[PDB]
RNA sequence: AGGAAUUCCCAGUAAGUGCGGGUCAUAAGCUUGCGUUGAUUAAGUCCCUGCCCUUUACACACCGCCCGUCGC
């Protein structure tokens, strides 16, 4: 049998084009899942939770951003309308858009900073690629919360617009601006 | 497309001579000064009023692309509604400082929107994400010319200094230009910052 | 703009146009879409990059009716109050052919096969073939009023004409005559079919 | 300068001075057989992979 | 430069054990790096010599 | 070629408080100004003072090609030093105005050289030869490019209303223009004046 | 929708919700049990603020003397 997420969105057809990342993105045959509701201990021990498949991440993610905790169900349900959206409008697998506005939304050297009383200081420094993901993630809910703050449309629809622009690369997305910024102190404080 | 002006290193913080409070300055203060060990010479409101002036008043503001920001040498950050009418006289400026200060907002007498309200720091939290975060100072050797540096159709932000000595150093800028070879007043470098804006975006 | 069947507000808005509009339509990829107003232009979208892709500016009138060929996203059709059918077609900046119609162009369909186009004006219903360009191989009418609306059967060899004078009037394409009429109350303004001849609807000049 | 890859070989420790950030040793993915010494922020073991952007600056210089 | 210091070291027989330990360790760890330059070809050849010599 | 400035309808005046004497000041001086039925609100002399600070403080100016002339209401001709300072603060300011209606002109603090003198009246003696004259309103129905008014080499006269309300009219002005289409205070019409001349003249 | 400052918090933990009891002390707009839903980041250094100790079981291997003052 195959495996498909919510019955009828395939992985085969899935690929990571970042070989850097392929090693910290749970999306292929071993961690599909019909749902993104597995209710395992993924926060026990140290990268355990790089084999929390991506979806179920983003599900986690995105209940702690503009909501009371604790209610999945209700985030489970909007990834769903995502995702229908998503295919809707481009006519393409929603995982692989997932996939690629993951793997631009990560910034790939950030700035430590030295900091006194006076002035701080920063040195342009690498970036793991777990912590590629956990920024990649937290910026794509973060903008999307905050593009369905005080307007008349629903949490569903941005967060489809925010994957669909930010899988596309363009500037209009919250995360790619955040990036070009980052690496951009990055690069000034070479 | 806008243009964000922050004001650093205002000095408004608020006194109290016998059973008045009244915003601190050089001149009405000299004498509390002295007492304390404090040096005379940074109550300087009027670099903030005469700073005010020239925004409010430009007609970058009178189309509606201007925001103004003021970062206390208090740590307290303020934020400027468009549509607010700033005092032009010195004395009931205060008063509204004075009113701010403490009840942390000012209500528009005749309408309901807030016009002065205190916000939390820091203020790189409020600007648009992405924009450009320019400071001025005379401190650069090279002149840059303003139209030069002025973005198309993106929000960028210019901080101007509210102190007549001292340098700009906040943390969020990436770069310090000159755009002049003198030393001119923060009213003026109010002016010039913004004279040049309208032209580039077509207002005149 | 663009609505979702089981939503409340639009998905995407479109600012292009600057006055009213009044024909719009997807492409045979089902992702970009062709739009006609009242400001004399066509402009050409792209769905999911929120963006207009191409615009043209040749008509003189109101542009009120359109239609894009199924088989190829490429080709489609612009029809207008101005006499004049242009096809803004293939991958290029300018019509590649143009019609000539005697009376306002109400409305246009493209026949899926074989590349023949029906317009209405008046009371006359004029059929212009591809193969040959701007070959007009029949001008029929049989109403005496202006002829609104033209629909096509689900099987290819019937046509349905409706106008301003209460009457459908059916059609053989082989034959190009007339093989049925409908009467109705008032005006036919819409004429719409469903699957095979399941439904037919017919919206009026009233309620 | 095109971007550069490099594997994780070796965890040396926090650096302390300099914020939290972890030195690490790579070696590039090419077949140069090189090795330099990098500041890594976030955590990181041994077998990841990295994307540089500049393949010349050295975490301790002078 | 430190593989050309150490080969005097070496030579004049003064804290040969020390030097021997730190030789010993670079040049495992750049082992990759050292054999694709050839301008270190010469001091391979006189660190070989001096070090099974002295030892 | 150099820039000439006069402040007409300027409100400088001295009025007897006590025994002291006291700048007429319409916030300071509610109590007297309401007596004799003469309108409040007309004395407005901080028009004068920013729009001195923003003169003098200009390029221009510190480089030696600015001259600027007030004429107050009370029909007082003021001659100014380029080599003055004014003061920043308002009540410093009202300070040396007071000293100059009396004692009829101030000498400099480390020197003999006049720095501020009231002169015989009309302005229009004293201007250069071969110097034409133009006026500046908002009320005028075409706007006016500055850039398009500066003479190449030959000085120049510009009026700018330092009054409340109303409107400039003065006899030896030749041409009337305007340079925004929004009402502008005299401190900004000062600071667009000052800034479109200087890049023509080759101060950067 | 609550500034400046300041307090607390690492896994069924933070947060939301309901349902009981009043138990020889404490508890009434309070106090304590029970269950349901259930997260983001971190698993390491002495850089700041500090705390606790030390500087006299001879396998192999490694290593090879902390300093100063005043009293008797
Ligand atoms: N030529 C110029 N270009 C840009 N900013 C200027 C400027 N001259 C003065 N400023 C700004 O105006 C403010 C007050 S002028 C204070 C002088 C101070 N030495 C200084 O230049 O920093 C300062 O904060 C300064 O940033
Ligand atoms: N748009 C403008 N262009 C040129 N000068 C202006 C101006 N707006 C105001 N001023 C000048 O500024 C001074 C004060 S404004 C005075 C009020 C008058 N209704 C007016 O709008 O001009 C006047 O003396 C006037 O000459
Ligand atoms: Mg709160
Ligand atoms: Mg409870």
């Amino acid at each position: 049998p195959d495996i498909k997420l919510f019955g009828k969105w395939s992985t085969d057809d899935v690929q990571i084009n970042d070989i850097s990342l392929q090693d910290y993105i749970a999306v292929k045959e071993k961690y599909a899942k019909y749902l993104p509701h597995s209710a395992g201990r993924y926060a026990a021990k140290r990268f355990r939770k790089a084999q929390c498949p991506i979806v179920e991440r983003l599900t986690n993610s995105m209940m702690m951003h503009g909501r009371n905790n604790g209610k999945k169900l209700m985030t489970v349900r909007i990834v769903k309308h995502a995702f229908e959206i998503i295919h809707l409008l481009t006519g393409e697998n929603p995982l692989q858009v997932l996939v690629n506005a993951i793997i631009n939304s990560g910034p790939r050297e950030d700035s430590t900073r030295i900091g006194r009383a006076g002035t701080v200081r920063r040195q342009a420094v690498d970036v793991s690629p777990l912590r590629r993901v956990n920024q990649a993630i937290w910026l794509l809910c973060t903008g999307a919360r905050e593009a369905a703050f005080r307007n008349i449309k629903t949490i569903a629809e941005c967060l489809a617009d925010e994957l669909i622009n930010a899988a596309k690369g363009s500037s209009n997305s919250y995360a790619i601006k955040k990036k070009d910024e980052l690496e951009r102190v990055a690069k000034s404080n070479r | 497309r806008r243009l964000i002006v922050v004001l650093e290193g205002a000095s408004l913080e608020t006194v109290k001579v016998g059973k008045t409070y009244e915003l601190l300055n050089c001149d009405k203060h000299k004498s509390i000064l002295l007492k304390n060990g404090r040096d005379p010479g940074e109550a300087r409101p009027d670099i903030t009023h005469q700073s005010l002036l020239m925004l409010m008043d430009s007609p970058l503001n009178r189309a509606g692309l201007l925001q103004v920001y003021i970062h206390t040498q208090k740590n307290v950050l303020i934020e400027v509604n468009p549509q607010t009418r700033i005092p032009r006289t010195f004395d009931r400026f205060c008063g509204l400082m004075v009113q701010l200060l403490h009840k942390l907002s000012v209500r528009a007498a005749d309408g309901p929107q807030k016009l002065l309200k205190v916000i939390k720091n820091p203020v790189s939290d409020h600007f648009p994400v992405g924009c450009m975060k320019v400071g001025t100072s005379f401190s650069i050797p090279v002149v840059s010319d303003v139209r030069e540096l002025v973005p198309s159709s993106d929000p960028i932000v210019f901080v101007v200094g509210a102190f007549a000595h001292g340098k700009v150093s906040v943390e969020y800028t990436e770069k310090m230009v000159s755009i002049s070879n003198y030393p001119l007043s923060a009213a003026l470098t109010c002016a010039k910052l913004t004279t040049a804006f309208e032209e580039v975006w077509g207002v005149i | 703009q663009l609505f979702d069947i089981s939503g409340r507000a639009p998905l995407r808005q479109f600012e292009g146009h600057t006055k009213a509009v009044h024909t719009v339509d997807f492409t045979a990829d089902k992702y970009h879409v062709v739009s006609g107003a009242d400001d004399y232009t066509v402009k050409l979208w792209d769905i999911p990059n929120s963006k207009e892709i191409l615009t043209f500016k040749e008509h003189s009138d109101y542009v009120r009716c359109g239609c894009a060929s199924k088989l190829n996203p490429d080709l489609f059709i612009t029809g207008s109050y101005d006499h004049t059918v242009k096809m803004f077609d293939a991958r290029t900046s300018e019509s590649v052919l143009s019609v000539e119609h005697g009376q306002p162009v109400e409305s246009v369909l493209l026949f899926p096969s074989g590349g023949l186009l029906v317009s209405a004006g008046g009371r006359y219903v004029k059929v212009w073939d591809m193969l040959k360009g701007g070959q007009l191989l029949v001008s029929l009418k049989n109403h005496h009023k202006t002829v609104t609306c033209l629909c096509l059967s689900s099987s290819g060899q019937r046509l349905l004409s409706g106008s301003l004078d209460r009457k459908v009037k059916v059609y053989s394409t082989t034959s190009y005559k007339v093989v049925h009429s409908f009467d109705y109350a008032a005006s036919i303004l819409s004429l719409a079919l469903a699957h095979e001849d399941e439904t037919i609807v017919v919206g009026m000049t009233n309620g | 300068q095109p971007i550069k890859l490099a594997r994780v070989t070796k965890v040396l420790g926090r650096t302390g001075s300099q914020g939290q950030c972890t030195q690490v040793r790579v070696e590039f993915m090419d077949d140069t057989s090189r090795s330099i010494i990098r500041n890594v922020k976030g955590p990181v073991r041994e077998g990841d992979v990295l994307t540089l952007l500049e393949s010349e600056r050295e975490a301790r210089r002078l | 430069d430190i593989l050309k210091l150490f080969n005097e070291f070496i030579q004049l027989g003064s804290d040969v054990e020390l030097i021997c330990r730190c030789l010993f360790f670079l040049l495992r760890i750049h082992f990759g790096q050292i054999t694709s330059n050839q301008m270190l070809v010469p001091v391979i050849e006189k660190l070989r010599e001096t070090t099974i010599s002295k030892v």
